[PDB]
């Protein structure tokens, strides 16, 4: 309307910074929607958490089920583990709720290492954003954190069993804070009273708050700082070609919105996560062949899996094994938000970027990082030790030495590889680059000779042959039919044609459309 | 950068392409000797000590052969 | 196209030969009776050849003399363009990793696996099939 | 319980010789590496095995541990009978049970 | 130059005489068994309904000749009689398809298992091959038409066509085998 | 350990159930009606036969393990569709 906008001017007379951000331009890349992947997973999880906390009883108290599940009625369990019972049971839609909340943290996870591998084989970490690498590396452990308490709220056998050894049993065993760490913690011994009503605490208010600054931080830094772009045709150091916000940006961000709501709908109405009733309520007595937590806590459990049992033991004091484990976890955490200083304190590259990195230039980072993946992978596969040696009919002292044997010799063959393939990938662009694009079209040249006719992309000599073209950090084509070659097929639907004056009319308008786009971008 | 030449990588004005060969060989020497530690404290068997002698073996030989070729001139 | 339909001919009738010659020899003379199972293989050999041999004969029958069918041919007579051969593509060793998945599955009964295997052939199949037959991202 | 065929391959750790009942052991169920229940016993092995990490310990020989990432043995509780013919402790763990910490098992 | 016999059709029949071997194979496996079975072969809790076998054969040949009415469109080089021809097609193997597992699932239901007996192994072995190969052919159908639709018409999508025609000729004749074999002969 | 493994419980009967854990087959500790009483026996029954063709009231069983068969689903049908649709809606050069 005009006269509510007409009051808004006059009231508050944006106007400048409204058209400021409404001509920002973004470009247009696949691989720049895995942060939008994270950031909506995190949005569902929030309305689903907000969801689920009028229902939820964090309390360790005991009583009886007499409930109607039947399989559990006259057991001895918590007031948590009942809440979550009830939530599934008796409250019309929580099973499906809380299903859609699972599976978004797992989304989530998953999302935020696919854009961490997206940021470090692009290079996009370089001077001027190593500050919004370290906020992303703090966001991941708060991540990983944050959905190990999650789990743990339904107090349940699985899910005790992982608390107890991973949480109190390494915090036991440091070398000399250790059981002060623990009992400050704990209030006490590992079963006490105050463990799941301050791990609601910690999960419903804290981390959240935390990682909802840090990720309002981020945005703002990489709104402010503009993004980064690939080489290309009218690309620059700097300018940023793309697509203004208003029209175009917001409506797609909306629809990939939509559809990952879609999604993680789809997946937590019709698979079936985290049965807590099949399990019972945790108790220190039971247990079962089950182990493994979330899968992005499972390097950890790997960890811990395959390393050797080496102990210290010296003046009435003791260093255990899973010291290694905390160790080698910290060690990790450590070394991932330095990367960015390491990297140019070697390669001796203080300049400031915003062109981005093809992964197959940069062989080096390129084969670190493989191996780095190469690494986790083993870690992973190594914390399913049983599920595997059962299924796959290996033996488990097999498999237990295998990830031993792995995770020392695989990471260096991995990283040989990377760097011989990418290599190999810069000769194939250098060979379409000299000569044309090979067509698959052979001749028999009267005298006997068979060709190949090759298609330039530039201009040739007098003798036709192409003149040979310089490398400008763009992609090469290597298929005639992703060049306009042979396509544009009848102008009908699917079964029945158009008429030829349409179908030609709408081939000489495209055509005209592509040609002026590729000469607009070409030639300014 | 440090230095490879355009005719061994042709990006390499692009990025980092180049790794000091020390760096590979003392690596290599380090898993060796971390595999060889490794049967410390052996547990009842001793068919995995093969492996790991095997794996110690076949990585100093790698080493050793890649040190004394680029040592007498047949590489570089 | 002669010499090749002549081939699968000759091969045709020392099959169809030794085939009715077996049955009818088990028929007779055998413990109990025919054989049923080297019948059945012989037959349908008979029949391979024999569809082999058929198209052949019809695809030379209305057909006019190659070059390479031709002696006294000169190299000049072959002068022109050849079809299309596909140069490098890396979707047959997706394929095989394909293939290999469903077998694994197979093998060790694991349900989820033979679909999983199954679902990664039609993908990468359909990958080989549309290689040369995309066209440019219409944005 | 183990059978009387055996009952000559046990090897009695060396401050634990009388703490067994005749055929009868009872050691702790806690893992000594990071505090599971040590429930998988295979009874013809005579093996102890914990599902959280997959560590072993031979049941014949003080419950040492054979694989895994355990390092200790598990402690081993004394029993006897009673006046009454119940099984019933004859005293205390001569260790702590459970994982280790800085200043002792 | 231009070496006028086709080559993917060459390809496309020799293979075809491999598949051939392969039912070879299937045949020895279900006419040994039956010489040994006395009697009453097909065992008494198995009762075979013609009111379901004969229109679905009669349906599969009807998809013969809907096929070779598609090809006839591509050899002339318009895509549109092509695609309704083949559409039509894929919805008759799809009605085989199904009534195929109808009387499968009232088989089972009453009667004949794999782990049953020799007879239901031979019949289920024999006819679920056959099924899956239906199958394949379906969804090389649909991935010819994509192709249709994503590119220009040209003598290479009419050759596809032509040789996804006759390996639908070839399972139709395995079929048409098959059922004279099985229900008539007995 | 080394090889030997124990199996799934749904192909048993109730007498097979019980004569299984009253004489107590390879490497399964043999439990005696004297300190596991016939009616405890009987409870275990019912519940094993209860737990093993019950319908999932969430879905599709993955498995009926934890969360390894879970991450797997993750990357395998979620992660790739959603990497799907970023190709659909985004640019690529
Ligand atoms: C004259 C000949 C006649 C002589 C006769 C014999 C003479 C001596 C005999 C002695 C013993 C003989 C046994 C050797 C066998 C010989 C056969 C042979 O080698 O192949 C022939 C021949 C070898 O060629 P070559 O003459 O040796 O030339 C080598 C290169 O040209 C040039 O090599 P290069 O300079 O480029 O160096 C390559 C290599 C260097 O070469 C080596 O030194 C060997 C390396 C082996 C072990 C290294 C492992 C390191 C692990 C440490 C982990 C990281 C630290 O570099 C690497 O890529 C190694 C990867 C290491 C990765 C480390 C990166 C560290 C990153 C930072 C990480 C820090 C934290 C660590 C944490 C990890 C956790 C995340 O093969 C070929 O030429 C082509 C092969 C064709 C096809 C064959 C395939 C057939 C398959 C069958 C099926
Ligand atoms: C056990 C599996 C678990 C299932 C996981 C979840 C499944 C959900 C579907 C996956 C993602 C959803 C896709 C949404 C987009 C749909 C819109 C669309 O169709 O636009 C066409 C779209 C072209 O859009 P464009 O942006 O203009 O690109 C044109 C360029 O020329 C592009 O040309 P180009 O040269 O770059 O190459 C084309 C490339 C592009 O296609 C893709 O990239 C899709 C695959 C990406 C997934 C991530 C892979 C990561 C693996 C590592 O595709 C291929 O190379 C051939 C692959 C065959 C795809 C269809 C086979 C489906 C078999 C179903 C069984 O291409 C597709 O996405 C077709 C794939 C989906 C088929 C439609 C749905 C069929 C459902 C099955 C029926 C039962
Ligand atoms: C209840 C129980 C059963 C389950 C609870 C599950 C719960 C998570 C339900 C959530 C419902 C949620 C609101 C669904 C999303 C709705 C979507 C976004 C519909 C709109 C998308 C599309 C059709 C229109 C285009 C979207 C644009 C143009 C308008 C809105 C818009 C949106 C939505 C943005 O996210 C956005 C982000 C960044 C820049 C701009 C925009 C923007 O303009
Ligand atoms: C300077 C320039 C030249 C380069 C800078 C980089 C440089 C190489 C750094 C030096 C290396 C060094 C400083 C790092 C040593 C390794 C670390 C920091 C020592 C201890 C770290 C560790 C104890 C703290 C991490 C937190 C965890 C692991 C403590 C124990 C622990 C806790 C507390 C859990 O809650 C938990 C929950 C679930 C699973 C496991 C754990 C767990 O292990
Ligand atoms: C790229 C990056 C790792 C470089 C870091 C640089 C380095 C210097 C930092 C220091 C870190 C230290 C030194 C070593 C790191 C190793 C490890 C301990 C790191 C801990 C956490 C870490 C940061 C997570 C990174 C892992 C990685 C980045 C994930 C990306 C994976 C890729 C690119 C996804 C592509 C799409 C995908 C392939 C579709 C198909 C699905 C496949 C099968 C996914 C494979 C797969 C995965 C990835 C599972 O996590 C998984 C979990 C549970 C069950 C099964 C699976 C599974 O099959
Ligand atoms: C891997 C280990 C070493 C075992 C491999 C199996 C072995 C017996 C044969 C491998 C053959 C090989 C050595 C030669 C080359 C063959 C070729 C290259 C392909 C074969 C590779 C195979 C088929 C890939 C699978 C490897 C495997 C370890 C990945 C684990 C995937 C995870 C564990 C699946 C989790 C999972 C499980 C465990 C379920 O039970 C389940 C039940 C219902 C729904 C879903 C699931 C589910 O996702
Ligand atoms: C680091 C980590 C990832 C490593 C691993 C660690 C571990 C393994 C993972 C985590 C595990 C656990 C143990 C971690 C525990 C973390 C724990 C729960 C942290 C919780 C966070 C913390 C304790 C909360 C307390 C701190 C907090 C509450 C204080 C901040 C105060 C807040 C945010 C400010 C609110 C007010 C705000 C809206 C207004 C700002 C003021 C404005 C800008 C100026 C005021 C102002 C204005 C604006 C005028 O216009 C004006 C006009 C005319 C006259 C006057 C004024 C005027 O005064
Ligand atoms: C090998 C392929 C064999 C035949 C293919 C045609 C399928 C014909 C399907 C008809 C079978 C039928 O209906 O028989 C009913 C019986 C009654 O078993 P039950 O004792 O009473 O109950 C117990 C039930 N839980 O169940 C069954 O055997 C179910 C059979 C399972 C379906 C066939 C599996 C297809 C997988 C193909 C492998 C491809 C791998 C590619 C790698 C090269
Ligand atoms: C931001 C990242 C988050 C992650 C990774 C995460 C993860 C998880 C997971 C995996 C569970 C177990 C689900 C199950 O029962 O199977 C859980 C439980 C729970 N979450 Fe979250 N969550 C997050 C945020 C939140 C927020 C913001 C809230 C509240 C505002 C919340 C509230 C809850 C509650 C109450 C439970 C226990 C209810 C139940 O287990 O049924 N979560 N969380
Ligand atoms: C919850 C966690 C995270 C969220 C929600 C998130 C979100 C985003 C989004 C939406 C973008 C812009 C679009 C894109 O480039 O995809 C972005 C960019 C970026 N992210 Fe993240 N991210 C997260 C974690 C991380 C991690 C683990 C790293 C490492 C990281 C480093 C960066 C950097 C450096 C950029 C700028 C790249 C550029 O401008 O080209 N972030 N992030
Ligand atoms: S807890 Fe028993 S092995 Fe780690």
């Amino acid at each position: 309307l005009a006269r509510q906008a007409e009051d808004i001017d006059t009231r508050y007379h944006p106007s400048a910074a409204l058209r400021r951000q409404l001509n920002k331009v973004f470009p247009t890349h696949w691989s720049f929607l895995l942060g939008e992947i994270a950031l909506y997973s995190f949005v569902v999880l929030l309305i689903t958490g907000v969801y689920l906390t009028l229902f939820f009883d964090p309390s360790m108290v005991d009583v009886t089920y007499n409930g109607v599940y039947q399989p559990l009625r006259g057991v001895e369990m918590s007031r948590a583990y009942q809440s979550a019972l009830d939530i599934s049971f008796e409250v019309r839609g929580g099973l499906f709720v809380r299903q859609i909340h699972h599976w978004a943290a797992l989304m989530f996870a998953a999302a935020i290492m696919v854009h961490l591998a997206r940021i470090f084989f692009t290079g996009a970490f370089r001077r001027p954003r190593e500050t919004n690498w370290v906020i992303g590396s703090l966001l991941l452990i708060l991540a990983m954190f944050e959905g190990y308490f999650g789990y743990s709220l339904p107090d349940d056998l699985l899910s005790g069993l992982g608390l107890r050894a991973a949480l109190s049993s390494i915090t036991l065993g440091m070398p000399v804070i250790g059981t002060w760490l623990h009992w400050a913690l704990f209030g006490g011994d590992f079963p006490g009273t105050i463990l799941i009503p301050r791990l609601y605490a910690l999960h419903i208010l804290l981390l959240p708050g935390i990682i909802l600054a840090l990720i309002g931080l981020h945005l703002a830094l990489v709104w402010f700082q503009k993004h980064t772009q690939f080489p290309g045709p009218g690309r620059t150091e700097h300018n940023v070609v793309g697509v203004r916000v208003m029209p175009v940006f917001a409506f797609k961000s909306g629809a990939f919105f939509a559809a990952i709501v879609g999604v993680l709908g789809l997946m937590g109405g019709l698979l079936q996560i985290n049965p807590i009733w099949n399990l019972g309520p945790y108790k220190p007595s039971q247990v079962s062949a089950g182990s493994q937590p979330d899968f992005y806590m499972m390097w950890t459990e790997g960890l811990a899996r395959i390393w050797p049992p080496w102990e210290f033991y010296f003046w009435h004091h003791t260093i255990p094994a899973p010291v290694w484990v905390a160790v080698i976890m910290g060690l990790v955490f450590v070394l991932l938000p330095a990367y960015p200083f390491l990297e140019k304190r070697f390669t001796g590259d203080y300049a400031h970027h915003n062109l981005l990195q093809r992964p197959r230039d940069v062989p080096v980072r390129t084969a670190i990082g493989a191996m780095a993946i190469a690494f986790y992978m083993v870690l992973t596969l190594a914390a399913m030790n049983d599920i595997i040696a059962l299924k796959f009919h290996i033996s488990l002292n097999a498999t237990t030495w295998i990830g031993r044997i792995g995770m020392v010799i695989l990471p260096p063959f991995v990283y040989f590889i990377t760097y011989r393939w990418c290599i190999g990938l810069q000769r194939s662009d250098r060979s379409v680059l000299e000569h044309g694009v090979e067509t698959g079209i052979i001749k028999r040249l009267p005298h006997g000779a068979y060709i190949e006719l090759h298609q330039p992309l530039g201009p040739v000599d007098e003798h036709g042959h192409p003149i040979p073209l310089q490398y400008q950090g763009a992609p090469l084509p290597k298929r005639m039919n992703k060049l306009g070659s042979a396509g544009s097929p009848g102008s009908g639907s699917f079964l029945f044609a158009d008429s030829a004056a349409e179908d030609a009319a709408l081939r000489e308008a495209g055509h005209a459309a592509e040609q002026r786009a590729l000469a607009a971008l070409r030639e300014h | 950068h440090t230095g490879v030449d355009v005719e061994d990588v042709p990006s390499a004005e692009w990025g980092w392409s180049h790794m000091p060969i020390g760096v590979m060989h003392i690596g290599g020497l380090l898993s060796a000797a971390f595999l060889l530690v490794m049967m410390r404290g052996n547990h009842v068997g001793h068919v995995e000590d093969w492996f790991l002698i095997g794996f110690a073996a076949v990585i100093v030989a790698l080493v050793g052969r890649n040190w004394w070729l680029r040592r007498r001139g047949w590489i570089r | 196209m002669h010499i090749e339909a002549r081939l699968f001919e000759i091969l045709t009738a020392f099959f169809a030969l030794a085939a009715v010659v077996y049955a009818v020899l088990t028929a007779m003379f055998a413990t109990g009776g025919v054989e049923w199972a080297g019948t059945t293989a012989l037959v349908l050999t008979t029949g391979l050849t024999l569809i082999t041999g058929t198209f052949f004969r019809f695809v030379a029958r209305r057909l006019d003399t190659r070059p390479e069918d031709y002696e006294d041919a000169e190299i000049s007579d072959g002068a022109g363009e050849l079809g299309f051969f596909a140069p490098h593509s890396w979707w047959p060793i997706l394929i095989s990793l394909s293939f290999s998945t469903a077998a694994v599955g197979a093998a060790l009964w694991l349900p989820w696996l033979i679909a999983a295997g199954v679902a990664f052939v039609i993908t990468s199949v359909c990958g080989l099939v549309f290689e040369y037959y995309w066209g440019p991202e219409k944005h | 319980r183990i059978k009387p065929s055996d009952l000559g391959r046990v090897v009695k750790r060396k401050g634990q010789e009388s703490f067994n009942f005749g055929e009868f052991f009872a050691f702790t169920k806690v893992c000594s590496h990071l505090g599971c229940p040590s429930s998988l016993y295979e009874q013809q092995s005579y093996r102890i095995l914990c599902p959280c990490h997959q560590s072993q310990f031979d049941a014949l020989h003080f419950a040492k541990p054979i694989f895994g990432p355990a390092a200790r043995a598990l402690a081993q509780l004394p029993i006897t009978i009673d006046t009454d013919g119940y099984l019933v402790a004859n005293g205390d763990f001569v260790e702590p049970v459970g994982p280790a910490f800085w200043e002792r098992t | 130059s231009l070496n006028r016999p086709n080559m993917v059709s060459v390809g496309t029949i020799v293979w075809l005489s491999s598949e051939l071997m392969f039912f070879a194979g299937l045949f020895a496996m279900y006419f040994t068994a039956r010489a040994q079975a006395g009697g009453a072969w097909p065992p008494e809790p198995t009762e075979l309904n013609l009111a379901l076998a004969v229109p679905v054969t009669l349906v599969l040949i009807a998809s013969s000749f809907t096929c070779q009415m598609g090809v006839f469109a591509a050899e002339r080089g318009d895509v549109f009689g092509l695609r309704r021809w083949y559409v039509i097609t894929f919805l008759m193997g799809l009605f085989f398809v199904l009534g195929q597992g109808y009387e499968y699932i009232h088989l089972v239901e009453h009667g004949t298992t794999i782990p049953g007996s020799a007879y239901g192994s031979v019949f289920y072995l024999a006819t679920g091959f056959h099924g899956l190969h239906v199958i394949g052919g379906l969804v090389a159908f649909v991935l010819l038409l994509a192709r249709t639709k994503m590119s220009k018409f040209t003598p290479a999508q009419a050759t596809a066509a032509i040789v996804v025609s006759y390996y639908w000729h070839f399972v139709d004749i395995v079929w048409i085998a098959l059922f004279a074999t099985i229900y008539f002969v007995r | 350990s080394s090889g030997k493994y124990a199996p799934d419980l749904a192909p048993a009967n109730e007498q097979q159930i019980l004569t299984a854990m009253l004489t107590g087959p390879q490497n399964m500790p043999k439990f005696s009606n004297r300190q596991l009483s016939f009616e405890a026996k009987k409870d275990i029954i019912a519940y094993v036969k209860v737990a093993t063709e019950a319908r999932q009231p969430g879905g599709y069983l993955l498995g009926g393990f934890g969360p390894a068969p879970e991450g797997m689903a993750m990357w395998i049908i979620g992660m790739v569709a959603a990497i799907g649709l970023a190709l659909w809606i985004g640019a690529r050069s």
